[PDB]
């Protein structure tokens, strides 16, 4: 039926631009409403600006005279231009429908809001390149630590050792770099059977198995 | 343009007038129509109105509830709506065209081109 | 662009959720997925959605109302209102699942010599409890450090409903050898005192 999907996100230097599509499908364009929703990692959702295929269009105060929301009434895709992207703006970016006369229609009594969402896309903003993950050794553990950007996958005996194991989230370091750590807890008799992780960074082609 | 007025907080089971104000000529309107879409949903007709002849065209869903009417006087063409349950709250739009459908298609959204920006209708519980 | 508030409730609890001018709409979003929209025009409820959720005004404040929660209830909730030409999002509820009091298990780390000579050491402090709240204090030859540490807290397990906290002290490979005592001293609620886990260089 109905369908938003999100694309253009990716890595972009501060300063830089960056153009995202929201491709829908399913309903008639001009009767409604797209906007355009981010989110920080692990924080709230912040809503950045709307069009209403007329050219009603509204920004956030925190994205004024920085973003730009156009749409293509003949593709049934709107668009959203970054420039001048910094820090602050790195979060993954969701486009929803909402009525077309949103503004018109908000009172005391109603408010529709916005029915259908779209998976996002993730546009990170960092002047930090692209860098494969050191593993340490370290209940045991091992320690991936400085890398760059997101994802990264940490396994144990290839895949073989996931109950009672923690992988814990990735920090941002104040390097600009990425880093956490993977601990699993063993019975002590078995440590004299060999424990191996297994680290995967795809986005840099470096597969690293260290033996603790 | 059209101006939808009226609608608001309803309780079930009570009552609820629209007004659509239409303004210029209105002479080569063929049908005037209620629309209304609810968060979801797609935009469904409700109850379309010939205006050459008079005769009115309701939906299933709303058949025996609501009664519309055109006051020719001030072409200003009424929606009321009567025994209101939760599944009517949505956006009441005054739908017109001057292109001719049949009445096979007096109801769907295609057939009409000029829009008004609606008025929301809420049914609380 | 504030973090959510908690929220600790059991399968079957009542919960309701206030939103602090227009109409509130309600969206409850699983971790890692697209929100979802639950209640829109205060008390309207969205196609799809059980009929336990409810929404109601109360003099000026919005309110979402669970009758009876259930497993797969527990997520964020955030309440959306919409200005003159402007729209924002509420803080946002996170409901929780709550459990018994639980105390962690410390452990310490020292840097590897694979990593001294890289020119920097880090030294990792390992916290399964509850709740949440809980206190990491190095200290690096009795001395209180703050500031050169991070934590990070895993969410809540899917079978025993956990936490688990690391804290990373990061110090370069000049200072790491300057000292000898390092130590993270662990305060939680299911300790009726701190616990500390140390050792030396
Ligand atoms: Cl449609
Ligand atoms: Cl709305």
């Amino acid at each position: 039926e109905v369908q938003l999907v999100e694309s253009g996100g990716g890595l972009v230097q501060p300063g830089g631009s960056l153009r995202l599509s929201c491709a829908a499908s399913g309903f008639n364009f001009s009767y409604y409403s797209i906007h355009w929703v981010r989110q920080a990692p692990g924080k709230g959702l912040e809503w950045v600006a709307y069009i209403s295929s007329s050219s009603y269009t509204s920004y956030a105060d925190s994205v004024k005279g920085r973003f730009t929301i156009s749409a293509d009434t003949s593709k049934n895709t709107a668009y959203l231009q970054m420039n001048s992207l910094r820090a602050e703006d790195t979060a993954v970016y969701y486009c929803a429908r909402g009525y077309q006369y949103w503004q018109y229609h908000a009172s005391w009594y109603w408010n529709g809001g916005l029915d259908y969402w779209g998976q996002g896309t993730l546009v990170t903003v960092s002047s930090a390149s692209t860098k494969g993950p050191s593993v340490f050794p370290l209940a045991l553990g091992c320690l991936v630590k400085d890398y760059f950007p997101e994802p990264v996958t940490v396994s144990w005996n290839s895949g073989a050792l996931t109950s009672g194991v923690h992988t814990f989230p990735a920090v941002l370091q104040s390097s600009g770099l990425y880093s956490l750590s993977s601990v699993v807890t063993v019975p002590s008799s078995s440590l004299g059977q060999t424990y191996i992780c297994n680290v995967n960074h795809k986005p840099s082609n470096t597969k690293v198995d260290k033996k603790v | 343009q059209l101006v939808e007025s009226g609608g608001g907080l309803v309780q079930p089971g009570g009552s609820l007038r629209l007004s659509c104000a239409a303004s210029g000529s209105t002479d080569s309107i063929e049908y005037m129509t209620w629309f209304r879409q609810a968060p979801g949903k797609e935009r469904e007709g409700v109850a379309a109105l010939y205006t050459h002849t008079g005769n009115t065209y309701y939906a299933d869903s709303v058949k025996g509830r609501f009664i519309i009417s055109r006051d020719k006087a001030k072409n200003m063409v009424y929606l009321q709506m009567n025994s209101l349950e939760p599944e009517d709250t949505a956006v009441y739009y005054c739908g017109a065209t001057r292109k001719y459908v049949p009445v096979r298609f007096a109801l769907d959204q295609s057939s009409y081109d000029y829009w008004g920006k609606g008025t929301p209708v809420t049914v609380s519980s | 662009t504030q973090s959510p508030s908690s929220l600790s409730a059991s399968v079957g609890d009542r919960v309701t959720i206030t939103c602090r001018s227009s109409a509130v709409a309600w969206y409850q979003q699983k971790p890692g997925k697209a929100p979802k929209l639950l209640i829109y025009s205060a008390s309207s409820l969205y196609s799809g959605v059980p009929s336990r959720f409810s929404g109601s005004r109360s003099g000026t404040d919005f309110t979402l109302t669970i009758s009876s929660l259930q497993p797969e209830d527990f997520a964020t909730y955030y309440c959306q209102q919409s200005s003159s030409s402007l729209i924002t999002f509420g803080q946002g509820t996170k409901v929780e699942i709550k459990r018994t009091v639980a105390a962690p298990s410390v452990f310490i780390f020292p840097p590897s010599d694979s990593q001294l000579k890289s020119g920097t050491a880090s030294v990792v402090c390992l916290l399964n409890f509850y709740p949440r709240e809980a206190k990491v204090q190095w200290k690096v030859d009795n001395a209180l450090q703050s500031g050169n540490s991070q934590e990070s807290v895993t969410e809540q397990d899917s079978k025993d409903s956990t936490y688990s906290l690391s804290s990373t002290l990061t110090l370069s490979k000049a200072d790491y050898e300057k000292h000898k005592v390092y130590a993270c001293e662990v305060t939680h609620q299911g300790l009726s005192s701190p616990v500390t886990k140390s050792f030396n260089r």
